[PDB]
């Protein structure tokens, strides 16, 4: 018996006011304190390339970076400007993300595609884990309807102005 | 908070930047989110954020296209402000920059803009400049109108428009075709070394202004022609923003007395007036050759003028002078005195990895066919430098152009963009160009990291560990060495029968250290002896220092002792001119230079014993013939690259080949391989090596090391243990 | 991170998971001691290879 | 002290640049008071084959310039010249004539009390446990030279260092490290060479 991971499905609306900020000219003037860290890293980078060290020592440097994350938080950008968010284990399969989105869509039967942050298509039939797909510990996915249904939607003059169920949209939160 | 230092990017894409994951965690943004970057002169850029395992926590990695839009350079600071409110665009109007579209005409949307944005969802902002490559041309575009403002995300439903004359570039903006750090392939370390030496005195000169110690004023780059010496000097000036003033020997030397010195000192005056500035003097050996080699007034007078101008740099603040030569010993030694040109960097010859990187850079604009493999090319282009790989790519392009242009038949002042877009360069055109190209650096010694790893060496488990300990222990426990008054050894001699892996051991430790391997073979030691040119030994040890971390392998230490007789003997003894210079140079090498000196001999009884005196090859390892379990491991390693049938009993062979060396087991493997090939050819006019091929090979393969030779090594080994 | 307890319907955090499920299984002994001990054998023991050997024996 | 080592005498011989000998002696005249030491005076004879070589004599270009400069050097300059050789049977006998290195001193292998003194001196650079019996070691190393006692000291040190490093994967060199070193250390001067050295010294009386 194990507790079921609660997707905590939410839809968010960005606020344009979050992008309105002006910087004084002096905010871009590099300090002596920053220069000391930058000059130290310049000398350390040359020292790293310079040292005669065996792979066992090289491991100790790599090992410092490696082992942090076992969960992920995924967000999907929808054509209607809404952001759909939910939580997953890092080893969860891509099929759970499709299902998660289908349960939130106003029409769960209407074929769609999810694209990764680099433009790489994520296929629903490919049973890969989120840590194998490059979606850990967080990622934004791009939502688009299948081209076949988009041609019928456009030809009929139907504006796809709602992607998600009114059942979730009635609880939309602003980003903070 | 939320302010990071601008660094170089690895990702070649122009719409993304990379942050270290903890900073994305503090900003509560995810991979793929769109953010704004605040730069200088009240400008901003919009891009997608990713992450990797190499970015420093306090840095943001962005390429030249993004940096130019922000009017920032490496080392500056920018602010990150997520903008999740960005919407999808409806119409964007993009027009080319005139500076890059000349002599070419056609439907630029179909060739460049359409595939560039096709399902890419790149953020776009009005006024941004972005680069699209193709058709052997690099074309950059400016965004002049966006239906939403001031930025949006391009989508498959966004209208992409392009009508109007090309736009004239603003004088404040630099072209993306200027050389930068992303245009340099191999020799990445040397570039990092220059960064430290150059950025400090030019960005932070005040460290030396108040203090009585003056900075380094000159950097001498040297190596074979065509390795990028000029390219690096230009890229550094462009990346830091300093003014680049170009000088070269022939330009000054072709002038008459008075005119030559006037032009030389004028450049120095301009460098100060426009400081910060970098003065690059090319062919330094031409303007300032060795004094004892010339008696002309101009050749000596121009050196005196250069020496005074270099010394006058104490007042010319924020100016550094770089120079390029073929060899550090081809220039007037006065220039290399403290101050002036006191620091130097060996650029060297790109290795197989660097050559691949160089080819990938030159092919950026080329439409390569699916059959093209630049790694196969890089492996074949031994002895080539970047100048030759540039010619190789050009020749491959010209071959493709001729083959298709003869059919296209477009005779006009401009070329169609569509026909260039459909022009692909095949592997046959690269192979043809390889046959026509001739390396310019085939005579110079090639030094690179070897490809031999520990998995390629059978047996010798204790020697593998010993070589690793000799590298990590001097730095993992320096207190224990100091406590007991012990100086760590900096070299080892290998002795024993031939064909047991002496060379492989030196390469494998270099491989796993990722260190450069310098191979000195018998013929080279003999050439110096016979030609009375032992002075060149200093160049070998100087190369080892410049190549550090490296393994300096002196093979066939007995080559001269044998040339003088060895078994019979002429009028000489054990000492000779070459070994005497080698011993002298070794005494000048410090344990902190990251140079590990390895020797090998097949006749340790006739090598100058001085090589084993304290301070030289203090470690001494015996390499015996492999035992039964090692011979099996050797056979498996030698057959690692070939298909072997299940009927082949490698343990049976190892049991018989009791007196065989590792090299002798290789002959068996190679004979079986050749026999398998012969049978396959006969059947075509079988696909794997069968026991019958090994059994036939056993009819010819013999041990190369006799029982008497084994005892000869045992006697020496027991004498010194 | 939030989780739902399949035995109670309670909303739990990453740290509260085992505490609530273990309690629900120990309470279940008042309704069906056999079903409660079956859940305890599989749920409380982190080493599932030993659980499979124990159950088979 | 002017140190002219074998490789320097060989460099002049190999390159036929014996003129540089005059500069060496000029250093002695200008550096006075000084001691001018020519090490491995037989390095050239050995570089000529030593035991066999060609059919020529012991004289050569470098030693001839050395002999010439010695004859032109007065004791009033406070310069004393010392030579050393490990193969006196092949040294040019001219160097031993009046006006040159006319004094001869035989340096035998150290005896028991001297070998202990050598071991104690060589171990001044490292921690050594009180259980180490240096007199017992000296009694065994009867045919060893001082250079060979150094190898024993360094070999035992190497073992102590290796064990100390391994213990973290010790504070001083233990008797076991010296007794283990004795299993690999060997004398560099064989019994045949010891008799040759003694018989030569005896012949000179
Ligand atoms: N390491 C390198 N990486 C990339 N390109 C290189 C490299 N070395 C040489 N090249 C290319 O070869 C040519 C070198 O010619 P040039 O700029 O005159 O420099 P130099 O003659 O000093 O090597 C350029 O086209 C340059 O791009
Ligand atoms: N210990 C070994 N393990 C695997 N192969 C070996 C070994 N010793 C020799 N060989 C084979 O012999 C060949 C020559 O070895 P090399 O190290 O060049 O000999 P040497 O050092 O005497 O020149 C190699 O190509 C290798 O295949």
């Amino acid at each position: 018996v194990r507790a079921k991971l609660d997707r905590q499905r939410r839809v968010f609306q960005p606020s344009p006011l979050a992008s309105q900020f002006e910087l004084p000219g002096d905010f871009f003037n590099l300090t002596a304190e920053e220069i000391k860290r930058e000059q130290r890293l310049r000398s350390e980078a040359v020292e790293r390339l310079s040292v005669l060290r065996t792979k066992a020592m090289r491991e100790k440097e790599e090992q410092r970076g490696l082992r942090k994350y076992n969960y992920t938080l995924l967000r999907v950008r929808l054509p209607d400007g809404c952001l759909l968010q939910g939580t997953f284990y890092a080893r969860e399969r891509l099929g759970a993300v499709y299902g998660f989105v289908r349960e939130a869509l106003q029409s769960d039967w209407l074929p769609f595609e999810l694209l990764a942050s680099g433009g790489q298509k994520l296929s629903e039939d490919e049973n890969l884990a989120l840590n194998e797909c490059g979606l850990v510990p967080s990622a934004l996915l791009t939502f688009s309807w299948d081209m076949a249904v988009l041609e019928d939607i456009k030809a009929a003059g139907a504006e796809p102005d709602s992607i998600l169920k009114p059942e979730l949209l009635s609880a939309i939160e602003k980003l903070l | 908070p939320n302010r990071l230092i601008v660094d170089e990017a690895i990702n070649e894409d122009n719409s993304v930047v990379s942050l270290s994951q903890p900073k994305m965690d503090e900003l509560q943004l995810f991979r793929g989110d769109t953010v704004l970057l605040k730069g200088k002169k009240r400008r901003e850029a919009v891009c997608i954020v990713l992450s990797d395992d190499t970015c420093s926590d306090e840095k943001i990695r962005m390429n030249r296209v993004v940096r130019n839009n922000l009017r920032v350079r490496l080392g500056d600071v920018i602010s990150i402000q997520p903008c999740p409110d960005v919407k999808y665009g409806k119409r964007i109007h993009v027009l080319p920059i005139d500076d890059t579209v000349e002599g070419i005409t056609g439907n630029l949307f179909e060739v460049y803009l359409k595939p560039y944005f096709l399902e890419a969802y790149r953020p776009i902002r009005k006024g941004d400049i972005f680069l699209v490559r193709g058709g052997m041309r690099a074309v950059e575009f400016k965004v002049v109108e966006t239906d939403p403002s001031p930025y949006c995300i391009v989508a498959p439903d966004t209208v992409i428009h392009c009508e109007g004359e090309p736009i004239k570039r603003e004088d404040e903006e630099e072209s993306l075709n200027e050389v930068g750090y992303d245009d340099i392939g191999g020799c990445r370390k040397q570039l990092a070394q220059i960064k430290e030496m150059v950025e400090l005195p030019l960005r932070h000169p005040a460290l030396f202004k108040a203090i009585g110690v003056k900075p380094p004023r000159g950097i001498l780059l040297y190596g074979p022609p065509g390795t990028g010496k000029t390219l690096i000097a230009r890229a550094v000036a462009n990346e830091t923003g300093a003014f680049f003033f170009l000088i070269n020997g022939p330009e000054i030397m072709s002038k008459l007395a008075g005119e030559s010195e006037s032009n030389l000192r004028k450049a120095f005056e301009e460098a100060e007036k426009n400081a910060p500035a970098i003065i690059f003097i090319d062919e330094l050996d031409a303007i300032a050759p060795k004094r004892e080699k010339t008696h002309g007034e101009v050749e000596r007078r121009i050196v005196s003028q250069l020496l005074t101008l270099m010394d006058g740099l104490k007042q010319r603040a924020h100016v550094i002078v770089m120079a390029a030569t073929n060899r550090p010993n081809s220039i007037d030694p006065a220039l290399r005195r403290f101050g002036r040109f006191d620091r130097e960097v060996d650029i060297g010859i790109p290795d197989a990895t660097g050559r691949l990187e160089i080819l990938q850079i030159h092919t950026k604009n080329m439409k390569l066919a699916d059959d093209v493999d630049l790694e196969q090319v890089a492996n074949e282009t031994h002895g080539h430098v970047g100048a030759d790989l540039a010619a190789l790519c050009s020749e491959a392009a010209l071959q493709a152009i001729r083959k298709k242009m003869d059919l296209i038949d477009l005779e006009d002042e401009t070329i169609d963009a569509e026909v260039m877009n459909s022009l692909a360069v095949t592997m046959d055109d690269f192979r043809w160009a390889l046959s026509q190209s001739n390396p310019s650096a085939l005579r110079e010694t090639v030094v690179e990291v070897p490809q031999v790893t520990w998995e390629d060496i059978g047996g010798l488990e204790d020697v593998k560990r010993e070589l690793q300990e000799l590298v990590q222990y001097p730095v993992e426990h320096p207190d224990k060495f100091l406590k007991f008054g012990m100086t760590p050894s900096k070299g080892v001699l290998f002795y024993g029968p031939p064909g047991c892996g002496k060379t492989l051991l030196a390469k494998a430790i270099a491989n796993e250290c990722q260190a450069n391997f310098i191979s000195i073979k018998g013929p080279e030691l003999l050439t110096m002896w016979f030609g009375e040119s032992e002075a060149n030994v200093r160049e070998i040890f100087d190369k080892a220092r410049q190549a550090a971390p490296c393994v300096l392998f002196f093979d066939e230490l007995d080559s001269i002792a044998k040339a003088r007789g060895g078994n019979i003997g002429d009028g000489g003894g054990a000492a000779d001119r070459v070994i005497n210079q080698i011993l002298t140079e070794m005494d000048g090498m410090s344990t902190k230079k990251n140079v590990f000196i390895i020797g090998a001999t097949n006749r340790p009884d006739i090598i100058d014993p001085a090589i084993l005196r304290p301070g030289r090859l203090d470690q001494l390892i015996y390499i015996p013939l492999p035992d039964e379990k090692s011979r099996v491991a050797i056979l498996k390693a030698n057959l690692r690259k070939s298909p072997v049938a299940k009927d082949v009993d490698l343990e049976f062979l190892a049991k018989m080949t009791n007196g065989f060396s590792g090299a002798d087991l290789t002959e068996i493997c190679q004979r079986a391989c050749k026999l398998a090939i012969r049978e396959s050819i006969e059947s075509e006019i079988v696909p794997e090596i069968r026991r019958d091929h090994f059994e036939e090979a056993m009819r010819f393969a013999r041990r190369s090391v006799s029982d008497n030779d084994i005892r000869k090594y045992e006697m020496f080994a027991q004498t010194l243990q | 991170v939030y989780f739902t307890c399949p035995l109670t319907g309670a909303t739990l955090r990453k740290d509260q998971r085992d505490a609530c499920i273990k309690e629900a299984i120990l309470l279940h002994f008042s309704t069906d001691p056999v079903a409660a001990s079956i859940m305890k054998i599989y749920t409380f023991n982190k080493d599932q290879d030993r659980v499979k050997l124990g159950v088979d024996t």
